[PDB]
């Protein structure tokens, strides 16, 4: 029973970035957090000493999974996850609102 | 003078090609509304340089061309300097050119303006004076406004030169 | 003010303090020449510290005149100690403590002014007449 | 023998500072008549001489290698 997986479009209900929607680049289960595309912009330093040119690049800092919710392919609204077995004889996770299959 | 410039902006190959890219991709935009809005963002930019606001400068104003001026102002912070600048006036607003990139969904528009700048700099405790107070310098500037397309919000971010 | 510091360097603090008090109050040039021709282990190190302090003074503070720089303060602190085993006779071991010194240099602009001159007759005739009236 | 009691700070300071006079500072500094570099008094320069002594050593080694 897991919540968020890599590649899905998700919504944020909490924080400075709350309300924005975006795909997930990477999911780490060690620190329990997710990374949303083009979200929570922070400064990163990649320098070049020989070329004398330092380069500062924006990057997406990992966000807590509790502040992030999945988006249903049909309803398009943010919703909680539920585990069900469809009539096709499959084990799947679907929205608590509609019957659309998330996977 | 202004008419010839306008003809060089509208009727020239590369420029009108970039305009074609914009209009075809996003018909909801407008060419004539660009210089004034970019002017406003420029004023806000200089005001951010004066008020020393890093967040708004990074998010709104500059993208990837910032670390030069940022390291400048932050080194000025290391030397503990007070930077006070004012640049309200404007004479003639005319854009320069445009350069775009397809694959990375990137864009740039070079725009030049005429502004009267007043730059005053104080240093540390001993008040080491750099620049001049209340002196209307005449400055001609070239700023390239970049456009990037993401899902949550459109990105308009200036580039100093 | 221009500050410069060096830590985790291993030298005798009491010995470095000798060359530390040497350049205290003295101007940059005289201190440079001194430390250059001074004979000790601290001479080279404090010379490096001074040179770096001058480089930082010129580059960071953008000082107009280098002659307006002098040494206002210099101090030597003590860092961590490395405990080593010194083998002695009759199966006894002594503890050899390897010391450390943290060198701190504080520079202030302007011409250096130090007066150690004190008139004996004036000070006596004043302090005695003021103590007899109190 | 062994110390009777631990030394106080005052005695230590007065002993380690005043009589030794720290390091007495005289003027050893003089300008080189040739290159104008600052060097020690009553002594040859360390700039225009060490390089010429190394060039004279290389010339003596080259002459000794050419003569052999
Ligand atoms: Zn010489």
């Amino acid at each position: 029973d897991w919540h968020l997986f890599c590649g899905d479009k998700v919504e944020i209900l909490e924080g400075k970035d709350a309300g924005k929607q975006g795909k997930v680049v990477q999911v780490i289960r060690q620190r329990n957090w997710v990374v949303v595309e083009g979200l929570n912009t922070h400064y990163r330093y990649v320098g070049k000493t020989v070329d004398y040119r330092g380069t500062m690049i924006p990057s997406e800092a990992p966000l807590l999974h509790n502040q992030v919710k999945l988006v249903d392919p049909t309803d398009r609204k943010p919703t909680d996850v539920e585990w069900r077995f469809t009539e096709a004889g499959e084990r799947v996770r679907v929205s608590t609102r509609s019957g659309r299959i998330i996977p | 003078g202004l008419a010839q410039r306008a003809e060089r902006l509208k009727k020239n190959v590369a420029s009108q090609l970039s305009i074609r890219k914009i209009r075809e991709s996003d018909p909801n935009f407008k060419i004539k509304d660009f210089p004034e809005k970019a002017k406003d963002i420029f004023i806000e930019a200089h005001l951010c340089l004066n008020n020393s606001d890093h967040d708004r400068l990074h998010t709104l104003v500059t993208e990837n061309c910032f670390p030069d001026m940022v390291w400048d102002i932050r080194y000025k912070t290391v030397r503990w300097s007070f930077v006070e600048s004012l640049e309200p006036p404007q004479v003639v607003q005319v854009r320069c050119s445009s350069l775009m990139n397809q694959g990375n969904i990137y864009g740039q528009v070079t725009v030049r303006m005429h502004t009267r700048q007043t730059l005053a700099i104080y240093d540390r405790f001993g008040r080491l004076m750099y620049g001049q107070e209340d002196v209307p310098r005449d400055v001609l500037e070239y700023v390239v406004f970049e456009k990037h397309l993401v899902d949550p919000y459109g990105s308009w971010r200036m580039h100093g030169k | 003010e221009i500050y410069h510091c060096r830590r985790q360097i291993k030298y005798s603090k009491d010995k470095m303090w000798y060359l530390a008090k040497l350049i205290r109050g003295m101007s940059i040039d005289q201190a440079l020449a001194q430390l250059e021709f001074s004979d000790k282990k601290g001479a080279q190190i404090i010379k490096e510290v001074l040179l770096e302090a001058q480089d930082m003074a010129v580059r960071d503070h953008n000082v107009e005149f280098r002659s307006n720089l002098y040494v206002a303060e210099s101090t030597s602190g003590r860092g961590q100690y490395l405990k080593r085993i010194r083998y002695h006779g009759r199966g006894r071991f002594g503890i050899m403590e390897k010391v450390f010194c943290h060198y701190f240099v504080k520079l202030v602009e302007g011409x250096x002014x130090x007066x150690x001159x004190x008139x004996x007759x004036x000070x006596x005739x004043x302090x005695x007449x003021x103590x007899x009236x109190x | 023998a062994a110390p009777k009691n631990r030394r106080s700070i005052e005695v230590n300071r007065c002993r380690r500072r005043n009589p030794q006079k720290l390091i007495k500072v005289k003027n050893n500094i003089d300008v080189c008549p040739e290159c104008g570099h600052l060097k020690q008094k009553h002594i040859l320069c360390g700039y225009c001489x060490x390089x010429x002594x190394x060039x004279x050593x290389x010339x003596x080694x080259x002459x000794x290698x050419x003569x052999x």
